[PDB]
């Protein structure tokens, strides 16, 4: 795989917990882009063979997290995974 | 300047 590539993945919103924490934003100059911290046990995401720590997230259910500042970036993806009528989750990435 | 927030 090429770095950098996108990929698709989605994700169940069953668990009560993303489990994940996420770096970055556009006030960030080290880190403008949204990036998957870390992928912490009980959570939905640790359940994911696809989903690993240091991937670019670019979208959320449709809604991009391109440019976008940390605080937009949380809102959105909290807004995602509490909707639970829309599911699987659908996450666009950027692969290392 | 790298903020971490638990989603
Ligand atoms: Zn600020
Ligand atoms: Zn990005």
């Amino acid at each position: 795989v090429s770095t950098g590539a996108l990929r698709t993945i989605t994700l169940s919103k069953m668990k009560q917990s993303l489990g994940i924490s996420i770096s970055g934003g556009i006030e960030s100059k080290v880190q403008p882009m949204v990036k998957i911290e870390k992928i912490f046990p009980g959570g939905a995401a640790f359940l994911c063979g696809d989903l690993q720590a240091g991937f670019e997230l670019v979208a959320v259910d449709g809604e991009s997290l391109e440019q976008v500042t940390h605080q937009r970036a949380v809102d959105t993806i909290r807004r995602a995974y509490r909707n639970k009528a829309r599911e699987p989750m659908e996450l666009v990435v950027r692969v290392p | 300047d790298v903020e971490i927030t638990l989603v």
